[PDB]
């Protein structure tokens, strides 16, 4: 067995903490047991893990999960809402070959929404579910019980885990609600990374990232807003404040409407990055295997496919996907004594109404 | 940073 602690910091996450404990084999069952928890400015999460890598003779794995999650939207630079949830997952893992692995799973989740600040897109979803709370009050509540089928595919032919120089990684996750669930929706996510070395020593590398998300409702319902996609921040479009890209909340009056600069995400998202990895200037070659400099061009968009620009023509068309943000800047990664570290300075040279900027972004990782 | 100790 083993156990571990983690301290991190991020511009978007603040000071973060992590810990866990795992029994490699639980009393000869053949299934490893684990307890893991993390906390940052906007999230508290804990889970119980129960997995066996050899459920069949030829590699297929079986995994169990039992989790609790608390989420403060305003702390994640979104319009205010609170989501307290818990659930379980059963996941099968199939290694297809050396570079590919598939996984299929069944999931249950209970979502408890509270403290929701009335806004158009959020309430529109609530209307699609049959919920019609006050538009002047922040003391509301909404609860759902959902069952999901979860697909997954991972390609990984990266030459190396730390600081890749060659190869690609692709991760595709989908999920759909099983009938009987309160919600009715599907949701798909795609992440790609491609490293192309342009020199024989592999010090000069071209990196191309893409990140995609699409989800929508079935049966006339919408996808829950707390399943939305986001963009902007240290890990998507640098130089933009975390999650700022895309629609903004159109608030209902308190006790007519108000345009805001508070991001709410959306049910569709596209992000791409072209990054040029070089040797690190102003640092010795002794410290080359532990540092990575790069110059990047980031772009992304987030939109709301169900935004009704007819009913709300006085405000920007948040269903429009073509308002593509862009930034350029320089980044520095360092395997420090304090763990994995990342500086980045970026100027958002193409921004839009409400987009908040954040030139300097910083992250110390807590998991390695 | 991440501290890890095999018990
Ligand atoms: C909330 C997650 C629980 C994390 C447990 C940490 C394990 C610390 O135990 C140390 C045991 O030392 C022996
Ligand atoms: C994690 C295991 C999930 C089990 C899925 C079973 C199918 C879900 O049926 C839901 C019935 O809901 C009744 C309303
Ligand atoms: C695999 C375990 C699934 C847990 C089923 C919980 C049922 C939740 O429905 C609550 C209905 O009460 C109203
Ligand atoms: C593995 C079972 C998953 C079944 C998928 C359910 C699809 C629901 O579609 C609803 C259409 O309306
Ligand atoms: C042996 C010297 C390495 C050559 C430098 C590579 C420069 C490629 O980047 C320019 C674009
Ligand atoms: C120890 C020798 C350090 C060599 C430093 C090379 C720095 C190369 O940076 C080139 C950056 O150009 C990117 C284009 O913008």
């Amino acid at each position: 067995g083993s156990f571990n602690f983690g301290i991190g910091y991020g511009t978007e996450s603040g000071v973060s903490f992590q810990a866990g404990v795992q029994q490699d084999n639980w009393l000869g069952t053949g299934y490893a047991v684990g307890i893991n928890g993390t906390k940052n400015d906007y999230q508290t999460y804990a889970e119980l893990s129960v997995t066996n890598p050899y459920f069949t003779v030829d590699g297929v794995s079986l995994g169990g999960r039992l989790f609790y999650n608390d989420f403060q939207a305003d702390d994640a630079d979104l319009s205010d809402y609170t989501n307290k949830s818990y659930g379980t997952d059963v996941t099968l893992g199939f290694p297809i070959n050396e570079y590919n692995s598939l996984r299929a799973g069944l999931g249950y989740v209970h979502n408890s929404l509270s403290n929701m600040q009335p806004q158009v897109a959020m309430w529109r979803y609530l209307y699609s579910m049959g919920e019609h709370p006050s538009t002047s009050d922040q003391d509301n509540s909404f609860k759902t019980d959902d069952f999901t089928f979860n697909y997954g595919w991972t390609y990984n032919k990266l030459d190396r885990g730390y600081f890749p120089t060659d190869g690609s990684r692709v991760n595709l996750t989908g999920k759909v609600t099983i009938p009987g669930s309160d919600n009715e929706y599907y949701k798909v996510t795609l992440d790609t990374a491609t490293y192309v070395p342009i020199d024989d020593d592999h010090k000069w590398v071209v990196l191309g990232r893409t990140r995609w998300g699409y989800g929508d409702g079935l049966g006339g319902k919408e996808m829950p807003f707390y399943e939305n996609f986001y963009a902007g921040g240290s890990s998507t479009v640098r130089g933009f404040q975390s999650n700022t890209i895309g629609p903004k909340a159109v608030y209902f009056p308190h006790q007519d409407l108000s345009k805001s600069d508070d991001a709410v995400g959306g049910n569709a998202m596209a992000v791409a990055s072209l990054e040029f990895i070089t040797p690190t200037p102003f640092i010795s070659d002794k410290y080359a295997n532990s540092v990575r400099t790069s110059f990047f061009w980031d772009m992304g968009t987030v939109w709301d496919t169900n935004w009704d620009s007819s009913q709300y023509s006085g405000y920007p068309d948040y269903s429009d996907p073509s308002n593509i943000r862009m930034s350029a800047g320089i980044a520095l990664q360092w395997m420090s004594p304090l763990g994995p570290l990342v500086f980045s300075y970026a100027q958002p040279f193409k921004k839009y109404d409400g987009d908040k900027a954040e030139q300097f972004q910083f992250n110390i990782g807590k998991t390695w | 940073w991440n501290w890890t100790k095999r018990f």
